[PDB]
RNA sequence: CACCUCGAUGUCGGCUCGUCGCAUCCUGGGGCUGUAGUCGGUCCCAAGGGUUGGGCUGUUCGCCCAUUAAAGCGGCACGCGAGCUGGGUUCAGAACGUCGUGAGACAGUUCGGUCCCUAUCCGUCGCGGGCGUUGGAAAUUUGAGAGGAGCUGUCCUUAGUACGAGAGGACCGGGAUGGACUUACCGCUGGUGUACCAGUUGUUCUGCCAAGGGCAUUGCUGGGUAGCUAUGUAGGGAAGGGAUAAACGCUGAAAGCAUCUAAGUGUGAAGCCCACCUCAAGAUGAGAUUUCCCAUUUCUUUAAGAAAGUAAGACCCCUGAGAGAUGAUCAGGUAGAUAGGUUGGAAGUGGAAGGCUAGUGAUAGUUGGAGCGGACCAAUACUAAUCGGUCGAGGACUUAAC
RNA sequence: GUAGCGAAAUUCCUUGUCGGGUAAGUUCCGACCCGCACGAAAGGCGUAACGAUUUGGGCACUGUCUCAACGAGAGACUCGG
RNA sequence: CUCGUUAAGGAACUCGGCAAAAUGACCCCGUAACUUCGGGAGAAGGGGUGCUGACUUCGGUCAGCCGCAGUGAAUAGGCCC
RNA sequence: GUAUGAGUAGCGAAAGACAGGUGAGAAUCCUGUCCACCGUAUGACUAAGGUUUCCUGGGGAAGGCUCGUCCGCCCAGGGUU
RNA sequence: UAGUGAACCAGUACCGUGAGGGAAAGGUGAAAAGCACCCCGGAAGGGGAGUGAAAUAGAUCCUGAAACCGUGUGCCUACAA
């Protein structure tokens, strides 16, 4: 459950390290975002030499959350942290490498490139 | 569920232990409606421990029953003092060895003058 | 808030309509025949369900 | 199609393909058609149905006489079903859970659990006032309206008794039917506490 | 409750091994990326067992790529081909929630070889 | 302007709660277009629903950030302070600029500065009692009327088709999945869970060891049943009728023509009446059906008379919860599983005590998934629902028919 | 009207302009100086230490909030006084 | 009203982080700009703490043991620009 | 003087339980047992102040925010070397 | 409720540190003949029996108004603004 002002780690190498949520896209009054949702965020801490830089407004997709996802088979998955990946408008990740595991929910959301780059999918 | 009897948790536990031990000692006491309807379960569970009779049940009961003098007799020119716990496991357990629960009865009596609190008599069958 | 207007005798009596006592559960005792509350020990003879207590 | 049952409780079931779905277990001892109402005798068409056999000591001579037509024991619950084919029913006829097949879409009616006296926040999902910043307005029902009417408009929702209302859930699914046990498994949850009366009917929307 | 037990007795599985929280288990979980079906092995310590009957569930925790992950499975789900008890650990409580805060060496569990 | 209020009508903004108007912000229908298509512009009909989260500022407003289908405009004492706040206006303190010879003051700023009231009446939200509904009762019911709900995105397909030189790119139709809202419920994920389990500190008590109790926020700490719960789960605003708004007609004269209208006849909107959900015969117009009881006794007066036993039935009283402020509702009262206990389980906790074994010891292993186990489940009349009492009909008249 | 300071507890115009901070800053910080209407003992400027002083930012922290849920006690509620 | 707990988020609340939360004892390491050279300073930021043996220069050290957690409860600064 | 509000607000920080006794009458007085509270005090002395409130035996009109068989209250005796 | 504040143990009770301020409160019956005795009750208070011309003159005592409270019932009242 990611909402405005919520801070997430960046699970790629685009340059941003920690981002802050500005909006939860997809609804007028939408409050919370979970895995596979796209958010507008700000880079509150960036790698010194990265492409994306501090204070830049960017879109990202939540790739794992502390409150995770419920699968149709009755199972659940939960991660130890909230991490997102900065993406272009076409869902292609801004960075080139993904760090840490990623949830399988991104496949049906059609983040195929992110899923392929992920070192592990659960 | 259980009644709060208008007390905090610790105070309610202390009052229940007192009244349960009093009923063990006397075998007949007068209290209010709610107090009797709670003391019945507690005292019957104590008697269940007494029926079991083993050391483990004795210690469990000791956690609850107070350390009072159930009675005193004079035997062999010696004063023998029997505690509430000793009376339980020596007299009440053997007494009810046959009954399957329902060791106590509650008789409704007239309301108390000071409060009109419904009074009852609780005793062993 | 305070009573804007005093309450008249008629309205006062109307409100107290339901402010009355009741007596219920009285019936003859088996042992002595005096009136007793049902499910209670007959205070006079101290008998209940045909036995002294 | 309709039947009366008892809300046994809630559990879950694995369907084909291994999906896990929550189900409500509703038991329906075969109901008995106690009376048939027609346009001629009553002005409308419906069938009265009884359920949950009742001990004789708990019934009245009028109640026993009423069920005497159906030639069965006294019933605890009696309800009328409309929008059915009177030709297919007659006094004394039985209705069993096998009326519904798995995958049928039904409407389930019950009596919501009673919450007793409840404040506006819980009862109507209203917003609280701030809990700090000097606020002395936490769980109150808001303003009562404008000055001009010199009154409070009706439907100004306030605290009061909550629950215990007749509620219908539409378009539930009959996950399974066990005729031997007189049980219907309905996907989801339905109003009412365990052992309460439940009314299953074929979904009107369909 | 007895009626519910009878209804769900059929779907209760039987090949469930004897494991308790604190033991390392490998779960052969079935997944579908479409028509094709595949088995993914989720190996980790059992952090939690709760519920009863058909409703019983268990949670398995593993640290993958420096991020902790927990998967909760129904105990009688057919989507899990097999549960395999890799090791028996020694724990003193039913719920190992404290493991979430621990990292690496701190989170190690002593084996017992039941 | 000075008509009510100065023996007091609290004054901005915000919060809680909304309600209403349409001069309509989105969604719906349509005309015109300098409407190719996608977009639009303007106008007409339309108030059913919806119409945001932040940075700054006491702010309204406004600017900005990011979204949205849209981020409407207004009334209700610039709605709402016996509902809240008190940041500002504005008391007394103090200071700056300024004015004054001065006390002081604003043609201005800045820091700090007591928000009282137990609801009588109406009104509003819930719940009972009385009587009525024309013999007395137990159930099931129709619906006069009333309330609730009413929103909408994106994607796929039709189809890169129609249109277009290309760029670009549909109408109509058919699917999938969301946002917000909302009705329920605890099987799942979690929360809580002060008479559940365990660890542990200090001190004190049970004479001591061992084992426990008391107090320390429930001493603290880790879990957690029932119940109550959302962020959890399931469902809903689906389809379709009838009369219409603007608009478009068909036929058709007045007026040989023309003409949607005068007669006649039709299409047509998230709107109106239904449809869906809920309440509902105190609907004094008190409705309807099924079933039960039976025409008793005494005295007055022909009385729709009076009282007194009852019948069907209900209640008092008592055991209770799925109910509950109290009433009430519902489950029961030995024709008994209503509660308590007992017995057996379950959740839950996590390996009791007493032994044994190893170790110098802390402690570990074993006896043994043990012990304990509020509300959960199933049996069991062992305990208590005993014994009893109160109330409760005999059914008017007139006129059709039979 | 010198030095010094200056949109200041003083700047109405004013949210002055520029720079910093923020995704966005009428507040805040640095600078500029057309000082409406600073200025040298009704002291000017600066200043370590100090402040239940006023002001802005950051970490930590959280039911302050999204958005409320449960539990304990007292009153409320029923009965007697 | 007083009090305990709270999923995910963590000031988005609000005039204002008001209130609450958080820090808190001792021991060791370490500690900035600036400064009136005293301070700033308990800056900051870290580590240790229970129990049982062995040895000690008596403060430690080593070895082992247990728990989620050792100033295991109560009492004790939030910090920085 | 008596109403209304109204048999309503309130009954002034916290633990009591049972057995026995007394008595016309007992949750409230006495005895007993356990429990609980304070313990740099809620303990022991004292100055001021109060001025008989001290003790014994009676009483339950009024006072005691309930009750009271009881009292720092009322009645009668006595008490400060 | 007049008449001195004070017809009565009044400059008192009471209020205030003090100066000072400052009340309320008359009536049995001719005569106490002030209800022996009995009954209910622990008492209080009643019912008899007595005193008295009168006790609804019984010490809250001449008369005994109204507000206010209550009992009994001749009439009306649960579709009414
Ligand atoms: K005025
Ligand atoms: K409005
Ligand atoms: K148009
Ligand atoms: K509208
Ligand atoms: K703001
Ligand atoms: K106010
Ligand atoms: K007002
Ligand atoms: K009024
Ligand atoms: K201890
Ligand atoms: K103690
Ligand atoms: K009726
Ligand atoms: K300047
Ligand atoms: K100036
Ligand atoms: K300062
Ligand atoms: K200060
Ligand atoms: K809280
Ligand atoms: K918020
Ligand atoms: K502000
Ligand atoms: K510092
Ligand atoms: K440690
Ligand atoms: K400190
Ligand atoms: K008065
Ligand atoms: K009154
Ligand atoms: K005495
Ligand atoms: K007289
Ligand atoms: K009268
Ligand atoms: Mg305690
Ligand atoms: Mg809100
Ligand atoms: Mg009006
Ligand atoms: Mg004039
Ligand atoms: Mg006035
Ligand atoms: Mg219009
Ligand atoms: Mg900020
Ligand atoms: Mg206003
Ligand atoms: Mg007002
Ligand atoms: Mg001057
Ligand atoms: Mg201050
Ligand atoms: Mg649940
Ligand atoms: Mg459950
Ligand atoms: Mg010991
Ligand atoms: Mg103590
Ligand atoms: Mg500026
Ligand atoms: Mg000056
Ligand atoms: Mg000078
Ligand atoms: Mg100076
Ligand atoms: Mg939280
Ligand atoms: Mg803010
Ligand atoms: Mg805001
Ligand atoms: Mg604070
Ligand atoms: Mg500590
Ligand atoms: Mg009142
Ligand atoms: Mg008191
Ligand atoms: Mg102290
Ligand atoms: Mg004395
Ligand atoms: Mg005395
Ligand atoms: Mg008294
Ligand atoms: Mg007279
Ligand atoms: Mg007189
Ligand atoms: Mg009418
Ligand atoms: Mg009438
Ligand atoms: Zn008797």
């Amino acid at each position: 459950m990611i909402q405005q002002e919520s801070r997430l780690r960046v699970a790629d190498n685009s340059g941003a390290r920690e981002i802050l949520t500005i909006k939860v896209l997809g609804g007028s009054g939408r409050k919370t975002a979970n895995i596979g949702d796209v958010i507008v965020a700000t880079v509150k801490q960036a790698t010194p030499g990265g492409v994306v830089k501090k204070g830049e407004v960017v879109k990202a997709v939540i790739v794992r959350t502390k409150s995770g996802a419920r699968r149709a088979d009755g199972s659940y998955i939960k991660f130890d942290e909230n991490a997102a990946v900065i993406i272009r408008d076409d869902k292609s990740p801004r960075g080139t490498r993904i760090f840490g595991p990623v949830a399988r929910e991104l496949r049906e959301n059609n983040f195929m490139k992110i899923v392929s780059l992920a070192p592990e999918v659960l | 569920s259980y009644r709060k009897l208008g007390r905090t948790s610790s105070q309610r536990k202390a009052m229940l232990r007192d009244i349960t031990t009093d009923l063990i000692i006397n075998e007949r006491i007068v209290t209010t409606e709610a107090r009797a309807k709670e003391v019945r379960s507690t005292v019957e569970k104590m008697i269940t421990l007494g029926k079991r009779g083993d050391l483990h049940a004795r210690r469990q009961a000791a956690t609850f029953v107070r350390n009072e003098v159930a009675s005193v007799r004079e035997e062999d020119e010696s004063i023998v003092v029997e505690s509430a716990l000793q009376k339980l496991f020596n007299d009440l357990g053997p007494r009810f060895a046959e009954r399957q629960g329902g060791y106590t009865r509650i008789l409704k009596t007239e309301p108390r003058r000071g409060d009109a609190a419904p009074m009852v008599v609780i005793e062993f069958v | 808030a305070v009573p804007a207007r005093r309450t008249s005798k008629a309205k006062k009596a109307k409100r107290r309509t339901h402010y009355k006592l009741t007596i219920k559960g009285l019936n003859a005792c088996s042992n002595c025949g005096e009136m007793k509350k049902s499910h209670h020990v007959c205070p006079a003879c101290g008998h209940y369900d045909g036995k002294d207590v | 199609k309709g039947i009366l049952g008892k809300k046994v409780g809630m559990t879950q079931i694995f369907t084909e393909s291994g999906e896990l779905i929550p189900v409500t277990v509703v038991e329906a001892t075969p109901n008995v058609v106690l009376q048939v109402k027609t346009v001629e005798t009553d002005g409308y068409e419906a069938i009265q149905v009884g359920y949950q056999d009742k001990r004789e000591v708990l019934s009245n001579k009028p109640a026993k006489g009423h069920v005497a037509k159906a030639n069965t024991a006294p019933k605890r619950f009696i309800k009328e079903f409309k929008n059915v084919e009177l030709g297919e029913y007659e006094v004394g006829k039985e209705i069993k859970v096998d009326v519904f097949q798995a995958g049928d879409v039904v409407d389930v009616t019950g009596t919501t659990k009673g919450k007793g006296f409840q404040g506006a926040i819980k009862r109507h999902g209203q917003s609280r006032g701030p809990m700090s910043h000097g606020s002395r307005y936490h769980r109150r029902p808001g303003s009562m309206g404008p000055v001009a009417p010199n009154r409070v408009f009706k439907n100004k929702r306030l605290a009061g008794r909550m629950g215990g209302d007749r509620v219908t859930i539409q378009n539930l699914e009959v996950v399974k039917v066990d005729v031997e046990r007189n049980v219907i498994l309905i996907k989801g949850n339905i109003p009412g506490a365990k052992k309460s009366l439940i009314t299953i009917k074929s979904a009107v929307k369909a | 409750n007895p009626l519910i037990q009878e209804l769900t007795q059929e779907q209760l599985r039987t090949d469930i091994p004897a494991f308790r929280p604190g033991d390392t288990v490998r779960v052969h979980a079935k997944v579908v990326e479409g028509t094709r079906e595949r088995i993914q092995l989720f190996e980790g310590v059992v952090i939690k067992r709760r519920g009863a009957g058909i409703s019983e569930t268990y949670t398995v925790r593993k640290v993958s790529n420096g991020v902790g992950v927990e998967r909760t499975f129904p105990l009688h789900t057919p989507r899990v081909a097999q549960i395999e008890v890799v090791r028996y650990g020694k724990v003193r409580r039913a719920k190992l929630y404290y493991l979430r805060a621990l990292h690496g060496k701190a989170a190690r569990i002593k084996e017992i070889r039941r």
